[PDB]
């Protein structure tokens, strides 16, 4: 399959409570492999997956230096953006950054991304061509002009097409025993009467990786949305995911309903029907 | 500025069997800003030593965290997740239902 | 790895 590497940075100002809280996490697909937390005792980039632990001391030294430098840029940027939006020195604000690259099954570059937020809203984004920016507002237009003048796109493009894909390929090789797994969902259905005339059918998917999955209820082969509940896909905390979909049905009509399960790890999609 | 209220799911890592060791999870997602208080409750009392995942966020910039503890479910013990967040007027409690 | 930054 295709693979992705993504980094997620959060910087939160806490005026009068010291420098901003900076948290960085790194993912390959849905697997976290590193973290940095400005508040933690180590002051180091730290491993969060077994297959990254084999990286030598030079890896940890350089990752720590680079992520600390980015936490300092974000600290300065919180001050600049507070200025741009004419905000009080007293309020807490948040910068978020997501960047990364996708590779195909051949390990070759497909796409790169870099997107920044302020207070939970789009601020500035690197365009698909990795040569130009989209600003969300007039403050971000100021950033866009500074970034055009500094040729910031060129540095992002060189990383995203170079070190990003090169190191993603290396991680996919070092972690191949775990990162190339497709754990199919283990499924079951439950039945609970709600009244003398209605029952809940709940279709379960457990123990699957990656997270992407579709659960659909049909009645007589037609997609149902009314009287359904679909929960958000959730982590089990063991490297797998869980999801369920429920439908409320008339009592004695359970057999008209089918739950369809689609996942990368299934040779063919599964269909479950309430089996008395 | 925008804020977003936390979504909460409370569930076990494996299907619950009375007397068998398991993990109790409270998955808190869709919230902004990042500052949040999450307690796991056993019979209305705060469980100590609860751990959580590293802060990350979704496509819409909203945050998510997994809070978890090792536990042994029994027939009579009730578990819940209790969340405080700047967006809530009072603590939000979700009780653990074994089939949710 | 992380990227090798221009102030906003």
């Amino acid at each position: 399959g295709s693979h992705s590497m993504r980094y997620f940075y959060t910087s939160v100002s806490r005026p009068g409570r010291g420098e901003p809280r900076f948290i960085a996490v790194g993912y390959v697909d849905d697997t976290q492999f590193v973290r940095f937390d400005s508040d933690a005792a180590s002051q180091r980039m730290e491993p969060r997956a077994p297959w990254i632990e084999q990286e030598g001391p030079e890896y940890w030294d350089q990752e720590t230096r680079n992520v600390k430098a980015q936490s300092q840029t974000d600290r300065v940027d919180l001050g600049t953006l507070r200025g741009y939006y004419n905000q009080s020195e007293d309020g807490s604000h948040t910068i978020q950054i997501m960047y990364g690259c996708d590779v195909g099954p051949d390990g070759r570059f497909l796409r790169g991304y870099r997107q920044d937020a302020y207070d939970g809203k789009d601020y500035i984004a690197l365009n698909e061509d990795l040569r130009s920016w989209t600003a969300a507002d007039m403050a971000a237009q100021i950033t866009k002009r500074k970034w055009e003048a500094a040729h910031a796109a060129e540095q992002q493009r060189a990383y995203l097409e170079g070190r990003c894909v090169e190191w993603l390929r290396r991680y996919l090789e070092n972690g191949k025993e775990t990162l190339q797994r497709t754990d199919p969902p283990k499924t079951h259905m439950t039945h609970h009467p709600i009244s003398d005339h209605e029952a809940t059918l709940r279709c379960w998917a457990l123990g699957f990786y990656p997270a992407e999955i579709t659960l659909t209820w049909q009645r007589d082969g037609e997609d149902q949305t009314q009287d359904t509940e679909l929960v958000e896909t959730r982590p089990a905390g063991d490297g797998t995911f869980q999801k369920w979909a429920a439908v409320v049905v008339p009592s004695g009509e359970e057999q008209r309903y089918t739950c369809h399960v689609q996942h990368e790890g299934l040779p063919k999609p599964l269909t479950l029907r309430w089996e008395p | 500025m925008i804020q977003r209220t936390p979504k909460i799911q409370v569930y076990s890592r494996h299907p619950a069997e009375n007397g068998k060791s398991n993990f109790l999870n409270c998955y808190v997602s869709g919230f902004h800003p990042s500052d949040i208080e999450v307690d796991l409750l056993k019979n209305g009392e705060r469980i100590e030593k609860v751990e959580h995942s590293d802060l990350s966020f979704s496509k819409d910039w909203s945050f998510y965290l997994l809070y978890y503890t090792e536990f042994t479910p029994t027939e009579k013990d009730e578990y819940a997740c209790r969340v405080n967040h700047v967006t809530l007027s009072q603590p939000k409690i979700v009780k653990w239902d074994r089939d949710m | 790895v992380v990227v090798g930054g221009v102030g906003k």
